[PDB]
Formats: C-alpha cells, structure tokens, sequence
RNA sequence: AAAAGGGAUCAAGACAAGUCAUCAUGGCCUAAAUAUUGUGGGCUAUAGACGUGCCACAUUUUCCUAAACAAAGAGAUGCAAAAAUGUGAAUUUUAGCUAAUCUCAAAAAAUAGGAUAAAAAUAUACAAGGAUUGUAGUCUGAAAUUCGACUGCAUGAAUAAG
RNA sequence: AAUAUUUUUGU
C-alpha cells in the first residue's frame, strides 16, 4: 500500500512501517494504531483503503519527515556557529561525547559530520 | 480499597507523635542535609599527633 | 549545577553595566565553568584555556552553555607538517 | 595468669554470693521490658541507644479498640507475629536521655489511643512491613500408632490380592 | 487470561478490559448467570498453569467457594491494602462451582500405565510395586508428570 | 563408528612429511567420533520449521539416513578406512625403527 | 598556606602532602555545620529564590582546604596516596610487611 | 555466675567473622603475584536467664576488673519496669545521691571552672577525643 | 530557543527584563577576587 | 510411598524427572517405594545439590530399619557421601583454575 | 591510510508462509508402529458417566475426533501421536462432572463450573472428555481453544457504535 | 565416608632482573629554588600500528508469561525496610539494626508453557545487532565546559562466525 | 632394519 508517498509491501507488519520513518518509534508508532484499532500484528495487506487513507493524513500533521533531520541539523549548525567544544568535533568528525581517541573512534569518523546523515 | 485522603489522617498522627516532617506531596525540602550526621571529626582524627619523643 | 531543580552555577563576576556610551574593558575570568545567563547576552568575555585568554562575545544563542565551552585547551591534534 | 585466676576463683568468687540477690519475677505493672547495651570499659557510639518492647494486651487500661488503635500508631514498631510493640531511641548523647524520651513517649502512645477523636476504625491493620513465616510440621497421618499399623497392614493386603 | 485487563488499546490510548470483548462479555454473562440457557446446558470455564498471568481476583475466588463449600464460618477475604484486585471478576465468580483436580488414585494409575504398556511403550512389569512407583515420582498421581517418567524418558 | 585411527609421526615419511599410521580405538572413542561427524550434518542443515523439537528431529532423521545407507557420514568412514589400508605397511617402516640407531 | 600550622602536630610519616592533607581535615571540622547549612539553604525549594542563590555564591567563595572532597587518606608510614587501605592508614606494601613481622593486630596469612 | 545465682547458658560459639585482603607481594609492577591476608574474629556468646538485675551487673564488673588481655566484650542488659519512667527516674535522685556520697572524692577542679564552659558541649565533644573520633 | 528554554528551566528572575542578576552576581563581586586574572 | 520434600511432592519441587528419581534411588534400588513414607527438609545448594543429598539421607535412614540393605545400596551408589566441592579461585587465575591470556612478546 | 588486515566478503528453498507455525503446532492422533491394545473398548452416548469404568481406558470414536479436531481440542503438548487409537482414561473427575451435565440438559438447568487446580494434572483434557459426552448426546458445543488469542492483541478488533464494547471480527468467523 | 581434593609454603644461585618515585641509605647536586602556596589547564590529545577486555553477527540464540533452588560478603567515614510519588534514573519520609537478631536482598541460568520466519542474498518482505549523535532529565559534589556515572525519547553504524 | 627437504647471522 501507500503511506506519506512510501510503497510497503502486503507482508509487512505496520508497527515495523510506520516506524520506518524518521521520527517514528514504538511510543508514536503504538498510539497511531491504537487510534484507528489496528492490532500491533496487522499486516499492510489486510488495511483497508479508508484506513490507509487515515493514516497517510495523520502523518501528515507531525514531524515525521526531514523537518525532523532539519531541527537535528540546526542544532549540530547552531555549535559550530557558536563556536564551541562540541561544534568543532562535529565538523573534524571525533568523537563528541568525551571518549578516549586513543584508539576506537572509527564510527565517530563515519558519521560525525556537520550534515548528518540524519 | 482504603482512600488515600483517609490514610494521610493516619500518617500525620504519627507525625504529631514521634515529631516527624509530614511531607505529603514530597516537596525538595533540603532534609536530607539535615538528617545526615557529620563526620568531620571522624576524618580529623586520623593523623597522629606529636607525642613524647 | 546539573539539575534543574537547584538553578544554575553561578559565580561572582563584576558585570557592571556601564552608562551609555561608556567604554568597559572585557571581564578576564578563569570561572571556565559559569553558566552563561540571559543578563550578560552582549557583554564581551576574556576566558581562561590555561595559558592564554580567548576573547568571546556572548550572544542570544549561547545562553545555557558554560563559559569554558568557548576556549579549547588543547590544539588540534594534526599529523605532519 | 592461670594460677592468678585460679587465687580469685577459689577465695574471691566465693563472696559474690553474700552480696548476690535472687531472682523475682515481673509483677502485673512492670510492662515495659527495657534494653542496655554497654561496652564493659570501652567507648563505643552506640552505647547510648536504648530499646523498649511492650505487649499491647498488658495496658489493662485501655479497651480493645483503643488497643488497636496504638497498633496503628505504632507502625512498623508492631510486631503482629509476637505481638510486640519495638522502639528503640538513640537521638540523645546519654542513656538516661533516650530512657526519659521512650517514656514520655509511651504516655503520649497510650494518650492518643485513648484520644475519643479518631478510632480509626475505618483503617484496616496494616502489615505489609512483616514478613510472616511459614512452618511446615511432620504430617501427624504418618505416625506409627497402634491404629496406622493396622490400616497399613489391611492396604498391604489389598495389594497381594489385585496382583493374585 | 480473560481475568484482567487485556493488552488491546483504545483511540484514547487506554487498555481495554477482557471483559468489554464482545465475545468475551458473552461467555462471562453465561458463567456469571445473567444471561439464562433456557435449554440449558454448561458453562465451563478451565484455567492453565503454562503461560497464564496471575489474577489475585480469580485465585481469591476460587479460594471462597472452595472454603464455603467446605463448611467454614471464616472465609479467605481481600487484602485491605493491595491494589491487584478487580470488581468485576468477583461478581462474574461469585456463584461458581469449583472442581479441584489432583493426583488420580492408585488405581487409576494402573489402568493407565497397563495400557501404555499393551502398546509397547512401556516396557515393565505393571505391578503394585510398579504403580507406586510411577505414582511417587509423579507426585501423588500427576497425569502430567506420569507421562514424563514413563513415556518421554530417555530409557525408552 | 570408524575400526582406527590415524596417529602420523612428525617428519619421517619424507621432506617434512608425516608418516600416518593407523591405530586400532577402543569402543568409547568410535562411538565418539560416529555421532560428532552426525553433529557436523547437522549443524550445516538449513532450518526447517519452529518448537522444540527443531533441533531434536534434525539429528533423528539423520540417524534414520545412517541406517538406511543414505547418508554422508558413511563416505567419512570409508575416507579413514582406505588411508589404513593404503598405510598398513608403515607399521614397519625403515624410519620407526632407525630413529637414532646409527650414531 | 594560612591554613598551615606554624607549629608542626603531626606525629606519624611528615611529607609536603601528608602535611597539606592534615590542614585541610582541620578546615573541613570547623566549617562543616556552616557548609552544611549552605548546601541545605541551596536544596531547600521552600525559601524565596534570592536565599537560594545568595547560600549558592557563598559556598562557591570557600577556600579549597573547607571543601571535604579534597581529603584523600594517606599512609602514615610512607605517605603515599593510592592503595591505602582504610583499616589499617597504610600502603598495601607496609601492610603487608607489619601483618607478617605481627605488628599488625590479628591480620593472618590466608589459606584454603 | 554460679556463686552468683545466675543460671548461664554458653558459651556460645557464633558465627566467626572473616574479614579478607589480597595484596601484591611486591611494592611494583609485580602484580601477577599476589597473597591473601585475613583476620578470623572468633567470638561466644553467654546468655543469662532469670537473673536479678543488679547481680547481673556484679557479675559484669567482676569480668571487667579481672578481664583477659586480648578479649573485648559487649552486653546487652535488660531490665523490667513500670509505667511513667519520667516520674521513678527523678524519685530516684536521692537515692542515688546518698551511693554517692563518698564517691565524690573522685573529681576535683577549682572553684567555677572555666575551661569547661558549656558544660553539656564539653562532654560531647571531649567523648570524642577519648573514643578518637567517634 | 535558548533564552526561552532558560526562561522555562530557571525561571525568570535571572533573565533580563525592564531581579537577583543585578545584585547578587556583581554585588559579591569585588577586587582582586582572584589573583593573577 | 508419599514423598515429601519440603512441605511440597517431588513433582512440585524438582521440575526435573532425573533428580525425582535419584533422590528416593535408595527407596527404587531396594524396590520399598512402596513401603515408607519420607518427609524431608533440605536446605541450601541448588535442584542437583539437595536431589542427590535426599538420596543420601534416605538411604541412611532406610538403613536404620533394615541394617540387611548396605550390601545392596553399596552397589547401588547411596551409600558413599561424595566430596567433591567448588574450587576456590586463585588469584592471577580468571577462575579456580583459568589463567588469563599469555603474551609472548 | 590503514594498513591492517580487513576480511574480504563472500541455497535452499525456504519455507511457505505458515508453515513453521504449522509445524509446531500439528497435533498427531496415531502411530502404526504402536500395538493395538486388545479389549479395547470404544466409547459410548453414555460411558463417561457409569461409575463402574472408573480406572478404564476406553477408546475416542472415530467421528468424535473429527469433531475435536474441528474446535482444535487437542493440544501438541499433550502425547497423543505414541499410541494407536486415541483413548482417554475414565477419571472419578469425568464421572462427576458428566454425571451433573446430564442432568443440567435434562430438566433445562444450567451449571457453571471453573476447572481449576495445578499445572499437567489435566484440567484441559477433562474439557475433552465434556465435548465429548455432549458431541455423543447431541449437544451443541462451543469452545474457545485459546483464550489468549482475544486478549493479547493479536486479531483484528473494532469498536461497537455507542457502546464500550468491542468485536472481533476475524475470530468470530473462523 | 574414603583410590579423595585444594590453598599456603616452595631452596641456593644467576639474570650487575625491577624498585634511590613507598620507605630507608652512601657519594654527588639545588638552597630567591631542582624548596613552598593557590586559580585554571593537563595527565582524558590522535595519522599509523601493538597488547590485553566487553559485546554482537537469531533456528541448542534472543523475546514474552509463571506460584523453583545458593553461597559468601557488607553497614560508627551507614546499610536502608514499609508506604507514597515518578514511564524511568530517582524522590519524599525515616521503622529497625551497628547486627547468626535489622537492612542491602532480589539469585540468574534452569524447569514448564507461549509468541515470531521466505527471521539479511529476487529491495514493495533490508534480519539480529546497539555503536554514533540530537534532546529532555536525575544523582554525587563549591564545581560535571575541557572531563563523571545513570534514566526517558529519537537517531539506528559496522558486523554472514573471522 | 639401509632410512635421509631446507634452516644463515649475533658490536
Ligand atoms: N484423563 C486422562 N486420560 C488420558 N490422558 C490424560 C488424562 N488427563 C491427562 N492426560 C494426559 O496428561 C497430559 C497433560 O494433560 P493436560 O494437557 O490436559 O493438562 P493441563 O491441566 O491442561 O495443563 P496446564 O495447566 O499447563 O494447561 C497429557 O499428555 C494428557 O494426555
Ligand atoms: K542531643
Ligand atoms: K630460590
Ligand atoms: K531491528
Ligand atoms: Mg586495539
Ligand atoms: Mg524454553
Ligand atoms: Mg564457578
Ligand atoms: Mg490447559
Ligand atoms: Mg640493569
Ligand atoms: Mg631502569
Ligand atoms: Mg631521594
Ligand atoms: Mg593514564
Ligand atoms: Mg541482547
Ligand atoms: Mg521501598
Ligand atoms: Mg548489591
Ligand atoms: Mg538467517
Ligand atoms: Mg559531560
Ligand atoms: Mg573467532
Ligand atoms: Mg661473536
């Protein structure tokens, strides 16, 4: 079926879909269901069309999307503007949260960047 | 099956009578400093000192 | 002073407001960890990294954060030359 | 040193007992069962702390509500198992102090219960704060009496034939 | 299970009681004797031991009408102070019979161990000597255990 | 359950080669190495269904395949029992018996 | 420095830290119920805002020999900061070499 | 306790209390060898039964005067009583006072002393002077 | 948001409005506070 | 033939057939399950610990009755107390007897 | 740059959906290695409630297990695939209990009746055995085998128009 | 009962083995400094590479439910019940015990059931995994920025057993 | 009994 412009398959559980979006996790994903009783094992193949529907619009009024990425961005943007301890390490891709850069910082290398990857 | 309000009657007269701090709502009342006894002089007493040479 | 509940840490510094049009020298201070309050949102900041003092203007955007945030002590560590 | 305690067991120990007196037990008032604990020559902190225990049953003056009631009061110092009313005070730097404060105390327990106010009777006792315990016993089927042996030597019987 | 509150959530984000179910409010109805079998019938109702939640209101239920049945002026009652109970499973067990199942009598046993042995998955002299055997080590007549000393060992 | 076993002595077959040698095992260590090459079927099999009893029937239909002759664990006897036949002779080997003789 | 005695009390193992470390356990005996009444004043949420932060400027102008965690026991035989052991105010070492020569009361080699 | 009319019952051998240490040989890098040390604390235990409450306390100050070197000891002395504890406490006063008449020769200081001040803070704090500590 | 997170977390008397900031931090500030800046 | 361990049966108590029988072994070997009644106490160790130390005990006990039966338990393994106990551990080991990880260089 | 040693990277036909749940949860009813048990008797419209085959093992009809496997009344834990013919053993229980349904359904009365006791002792099976007398004289019966498949959020379930209820919908039908 | 087991101990000598940074000590050096006091920082830096550890890569694992069984040690420089409050860290308030008494305190694996599978490779079926980071909090403490330990929400890296 | 891969250096 289709949610928020996102193709799933019939075999897959909507607890998993809905939390495959950014923002999404077991809190939200557990109250969206729950709001149009849907049991945690319903699979997208059994959703009706109607209720399909309801969802794609319930998304549609929440932070589910690169409006969340863009507040995470803005506040990693805001530390390098400012100038400090944290925002340099951000772009120099180190660790942030005071670890021994010894040895073992290879994720912190990966992934540590002004434009996350989320 | 016992109402709370009914049960705080009980509760504060214990407090009238072992003069107990009646706390209901668990206000930060800084008693925790007030309970805890000092050691000072527990750690003062730890080096010698000068005796009969 | 982690917790919300007891405020923040705070230190004696002297932000005098002067009259204006004043000139006021910038505060040197080694107190790296002085909350940075909503009352001092412009003045101009000479922080303590060990050796030398790193100037800072404290903005809108750095309330919350502590002063020592904003002067690193060590350099960064670069390989050859 | 041995021949030194063995001269004060054989000529001084026998003139404990002229000054010894004998044991009499607790009349119908001494209630209170006071305990104090000392150090025999030693300064230790708690040495000043002094623990008092009473039967609630034993206060004949109050009735059997205002007895529960001082159930309540006491809290987690009531015992249900013994039935025994625990308290112990060492917020005084003597022992004469935390005996003068038990005391006065116990008056206000049974003042209070006998306080026409509040009974509390709506409160039920609480005891979550004790544990109780359960004690297994020997099954008293199982002994060998006169009468089981004749019962085991019937079902014994009763086996040989189902088999025959 | 349909003692207590079930798992399932309402659009308010508030779990839903096993017996709102309407196929569960039915069968309660029927054990509880609002809703009257003309034609009659029974109604029962066998709880589990393997995977099964603990309900203070069931278990406390079964415990007085076991005690009335039984002939005693003092019967188990609630705890005063313990928030684990539920209305409504005490009206719905009030007036139900209980069945207590224990150990089956030495003689059942035998008749049973003798046909596991007629099928050749019991290979042992069925004798007395034999049933109080298997019905120790089952204690005291366990079905259950029965079985898993005699057919689902590793002797056999 | 494989009848021996293959015991090599370092370096005396040739170049740094080993000279195996088979040895007669007594019962526990053939009955020992029969059921770990059945373990070792069993545990590069795919999976097959859910329960308890998974891991339970996948070593019970294998000891089904080993009576029936149908199984890979009997290509793993005859590989041992040729490498004895083949190396029967080196029980008296000129290198076994002239290990440091000749000074 | 003000705090240091003009006249030396110590009668166990003096060092230039053991010395340092005995000064500040007597700072601490004599402003503990008046730290203590700081750190009430700065957790007690009942008192008006201002008192809170007052009692919270006053406790940061304490000179460092009041604050108790810098009171780190030492060996009174050595000196020495790391490895003593609260029982007996000795390195690991000295108790070790007391405990076998049986200057140390009831310490016993441990076997079995 | 015997001469004394106490009937004793004891000893008692408790539980004995081990405390352990594992330190290095070595004041150096030597750390892969270590040894254990302990101290075993034996103790008993002597309970008394139906035993007057002053004759128990003879019988404690008999022990103390001619107490074994390398023992310590600690008793737990109970006593029944009435009710009103505040009143027998201060009827007691005389009574004592007389037992103590000849037992004043003991303490004597100048007329007012000044070096004690606050006579209650004295005791308090010269306790932990005596007791080092606490 | 960080003045207005402020605001929430330790309230309004140290935010600067138009009052413990104009007193208490410059008022037990005073010279040679620390030696050697 | 009624067991009780505890207050409980055997079944109730040790979930494991294999320990149900090793703890009345004594009672199974000499074929008497039929004909004493046990109630035991046991306290301390683990299912296996106090399963074989009721054989033990029974056995002992069953010996007081009919001395005759030591020859049959002595084959039958009730009779011998077995010793063996939990190795303390050692220091320089990571257990009673695992040495840590040696290096070479 | 690093220069350490990094692992360089590098079958069957899996399984239809439902099948493994199948697989655990298939319930065997014989085994023809077994022996066939001789003077095995078969059951009756009234067996289970004589007093007299109490101790006796008597053999399921051959359509009463199509009934009971209808309403899923067997379980796989319970050891039915090692024998032949499916039997269950009279139990004093079975007598009791039988003896008040057939006279509950014979005078239009109704008896309500929680099996309880321990664990394997065998309160589900002696629901079994109370299918079984109704299937034999004709009764109606309707058995939730699970009663934690409508609790435990696991089928679909909706809401009634003003009413606190709630159905379940794909479990009514099935 | 018994074919018992473990711990400690384990020499001299050599390695001019290690320690003049526990202590102690001869010679030689510093003595307005190679001595002493405080504030802040550093010892926590990071290209490459080496050691021990934790944990994971699902089918004998993990996950959910339940009415089993330990030993030893700790609390006068203090271990904290019960209750109430909070999703949680934790808070509020102290009953008792300075202890074979009171408290930390609860064993887990297991046993017995139950849930989930094309359980990662056919992309509309992307498994298990919990690193990295954002944010809101709590606890100790003048003080948590360099640089602490935990908690909630969100984020969701490598990793096919080498 | 007649078997035999290679394997340097050390102020
Ligand atoms: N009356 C009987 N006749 C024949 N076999 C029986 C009988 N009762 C029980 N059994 C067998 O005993 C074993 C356990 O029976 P059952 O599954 O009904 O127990 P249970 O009480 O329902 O368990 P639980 O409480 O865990 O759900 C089964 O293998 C069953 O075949
Ligand atoms: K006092
Ligand atoms: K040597
Ligand atoms: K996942
Ligand atoms: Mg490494
Ligand atoms: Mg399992
Ligand atoms: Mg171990
Ligand atoms: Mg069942
Ligand atoms: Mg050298
Ligand atoms: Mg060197
Ligand atoms: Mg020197
Ligand atoms: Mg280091
Ligand atoms: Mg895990
Ligand atoms: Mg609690
Ligand atoms: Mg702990
Ligand atoms: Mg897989
Ligand atoms: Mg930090
Ligand atoms: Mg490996
Ligand atoms: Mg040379």
């Amino acid at each position: 079926v289709f949610i928020l412009g996102v193709n799933f398959n019939e075999h897959k559980l909507v607890q998993k879909a809905l939390e495959s979006f950014y923002g999404l996790g077991q809190q939200a994903s557990a109250r969206i269901l729950a709001k149009y009783s849907i049991h945690p094992r319903a699979k997208m193949g059994t959703l009706p069309p109607k209720i399909v529907t309801a969802l794609t619009a319930e998304l549609s009024t929440m932070t589910i999307e690169n409006d969340a990425r863009r507040l995470v961005l803005d506040n990693i943007k805001r530390l390098r503007d400012m100038g400090t301890y944290r925002g340099r390490r951000h772009a120099m891709g180190l660790p942030v949260r005071g670890q021994q850069t010894r040895n073992q910082i290879a994720n912190a290398r990966k992934l540590n960047k002004i434009e996350r990857h989320g | 099956s016992v109402p709370r309000a009914r049960l705080l009657q009980l509760v504060k007269a214990r407090c009238e009578l072992f003069s107990t701090t009646f706390n209901p709502e668990g206000i930060r009342t800084g008693n925790k400093i007030l309970r805890q006894r000092l050691k000072g002089p527990a750690l003062a007493t730890y080096y010698p000192r000068k005796n009969v040479g | 002073k982690r917790s919300v509940w007891k405020g923040p840490h705070i230190v004696p510094l002297p932000i005098q407001r002067p009259e204006p049009g004043k000139k006021i020298a910038p505060i040197r201070t080694q107190a790296r960890s002085a909350t940075i309050l909503p009352n001092f949102v412009g003045l101009k900041f000479q922080v303590h990294n060990g050796k030398d003092y790193i100037d800072l203007t404290v903005t809108e955007e750095m309330v919350g954060h502590k002063l020592g945030e904003f002067s690193a002590t060590r350099k960064p560590f670069i390989w050859g030359k | 040193e041995f021949r030194e305690y063995a001269r004060i067991a054989v000529w001084e120990m026998p003139l404990l007992s002229k000054y010894a007196k004998p044991f009499v037990p607790p009349t119908s008032e001494e209630v209170l069962r006071f305990r104090y604990t000392t150090y025999m020559g030693e300064f230790h902190p708690a040495d000043r702390k002094v623990v008092v225990e009473f039967c609630p049953k034993d206060l004949r003056d109050l009735s059997e509500v205002q007895q529960r009631k001082l159930m309540k009061l006491a809290g987690p110092r009531y015992n249900p198992e013994k039935d025994i009313i625990k308290m112990s005070c060492e917020k005084f730097e003597h022992q004469a102090q935390n005996k003068r404060y038990l005391g006065d105390l116990i008056e206000k327990m049974i003042a209070a219960a006998k306080d026409p106010k509040d009974t509390f009777e709506d409160i039920p006792l609480d005891t979550r704060h004790h544990t109780f315990t359960k004690k297994i016993s020997f099954p008293k089927e199982w002994l060998l009496t006169e009468e089981r042996k004749k019962e085991l030597e019937a079902a014994r019987q009763q086996a040989l034939l189902k088999d025959a | 299970h349909i003692m207590k509150v079930s798992d399932y959530r309402n659009p308010a984000f508030e779990l839903i009681h096993s017996h709102d179910l309407a196929l569960v409010k039915l069968f309660t109805d029927c054990l509880s004797g609002a809703t009257v079998m003309p034609n009659g019938g029974a109604v029962l109702g066998a709880t589990t031991r393997g995977n099964s939640p603990r309900s203070a209101s069931m278990e406390l239920a079964i415990a007085q009408r076991e005690a009335e049945k039984a002939g005693e002026k003092e019967v188990p009652q609630r705890d005063p102070y313990s928030k684990k109970y539920d209305d409504r499973v005490e009206a719905v067990m009030k007036s139900v019979e209980i069945l207590r199942l224990k150990g089956v009598s030495k003689t059942e046993a035998r008749g049973l161990l003798e046909y596991w042995a007629a099928s050749g998955m019991l290979k042992k002299r069925v004798d007395e000597s034999m049933v109080s055997e298997k019905w120790t080590l089952s204690g005291n007549g366990v079905v259950g255990e029965m079985e898993r000393a005699s057919l689902l060992t590793m002797k056999a | 359950a494989p009848l021996i076993k293959m015991r090599g002595y370092k370096g005396l077959a040739g170049g740094g080669r080993s000279l195996e040698v088979p040895q007669p095992i007594p019962a526990r260590q053939r009955r020992s190495t029969a059921f770990k090459w059945i373990l070792d079927v069993v545990n590069k099999k795919p999976s097959k269904g859910s329960g308890r009893t998974m891991f339970a029937h996948r070593v019970a239909e294998e000891i089904v395949a080993v009576v029936e002759g149908r199984s890979s664990v009997w290509d793993k006897r005859m590989l041992i029992h040729k490498l004895g036949t083949a190396n029967r002779a080196n029980l008296n080997s000129p290198a076994l018996q002239l290990k440091g003789k000749r000074f | 420095s003000m705090f240091r005695a003009k006249k030396l009390d110590l009668g166990c193992f003096t060092n230039v830290r053991v010395l340092r470390d005995h000064s500040k356990r007597k700072a601490f005996l004599e402003a503990e119920p008046e730290r203590q009444a700081l750190r009430y004043v700065i957790r007690n949420t009942t008192l008006p805002a201002r008192t809170r932060a007052v009692a919270q400027l006053q406790l940061t102008q304490m000179h460092a020999y009041t604050r108790p965690t810098q009171i780190r026991n030492r060996c009174i035989l050595g000196g020495k900061s790391r490895g003593i052991l609260r029982d007996f105010k000795m390195t690991r070492y000295n108790f070790r070499m007391n405990a076998l020569m049986g200057n140390i009361p009831g310490v016993k080699k441990a076997s079995w | 306790a015997y001469y004394l009319g106490l009937p004793a019952f004891g000893p008692v051998p408790l539980p004995r209390m081990i405390e352990r240490w594992t330190v290095p040989k070595s004041h150096f890098i030597f750390k892969k060898s270590q040894e254990n040390f302990e101290r075993v604390t034996l103790r008993r235990l002597i309970q008394i039964k139906d035993g007057h409450p002053e004759t128990v306390q003879l019988w404690l100050a008999f022990l103390q005067k001619h107490a074994y070197y390398g023992i310590g000891m600690k008793a737990n002395v109970w006593e029944f009583s009435k009710l009103g504890v505040s009143k027998a406490m201060d009827e007691s006063k005389s009574e004592v006072e007389k037992l103590l008449e000849t037992r004043w020769e003991h303490l004597s200081h100048v007329s007012d002393m000044k070096g004690v001040g606050n006579f209650e803070d004295f005791l308090a704090k010269e306790r932990l002077r005596i007791s080092g500590g606490r | 948001g960080k003045l207005a997170a402020f605001r929430e977390r330790y309230g309004r008397g140290w935010d600067l409005d138009a009052d413990s900031l104009t007193d208490l931090i410059s008022g037990y500030a005073t010279e040679n506070m620390n030696p050697g800046l | 033939g009624e067991v009780l361990v505890n207050g409980k049966t055997l079944a109730e108590y040790f979930g494991r057939v294999h320990d149900r029988e090793s703890a009345v072994w004594a009672l199974r070997a000499t074929n008497r399950i039929d004909k004493y009644n046990v109630w035991v106490k046991v306290e301390g160790g683990g299912t296996t610990g106090q399963a074989e130390a009721i054989t033990l005990a029974i056995a002992k006990a069953l010996l007081a009755h009919e001395p005759a039966l030591k020859p049959a338990l002595r084959r039958a393994g009730c009779v011998t107390r077995d010793p063996r106990k939990v190795e303390r551990k050692k220091h320089g080991h990571v257990k009673a007897r695992k040495m840590p990880t040696w290096v070479k260089r | 740059q690093k220069l350490r040693f990094k692992k360089t990277k590098k079958s069957g036909k899996p399984p239809l959906p439902g099948e493994r749940k199948a697989y655990r949860k298939k319930i065997v009813l014989s085994n023809n290695n077994a022996l066939p048990v001789p003077g095995l008797e078969t059951l009756r419209p009234n067996d289970l409630a004589k007093q007299d085959n109490v101790g006796s093992v008597k053999a399921l009809p051959e359509d009463v297990v199509d009934a009971l496997r209808a309403m899923e009344a067997f379980k796989p834990t319970q050891c039915w695939g090692i024998f032949r013919q499916p039997s269950v053993l009279i139990r004093q229980e079975t007598v009791d209990l039988t003896k008040k349904m057939k006279a509950a359904g014979a005078d239009g009365k109704t008896i309500r009746m929680v099996i309880e006791g321990n664990r394997v002792t065998g309160k589900s099976l002696l629901l079994l055995q109370a299918m079984t007398h109704a299937f034999m004289n004709d009764w109606v019966v309707l058995h939730i085998p699970e009663a934690q498949e409508l609790t435990t959020a696991v089928t679909e379930y909706a809401p009634i128009e003003n009413s606190p209820l709630w159905t379940q919908p794909t479990y009514t039908l099935k």
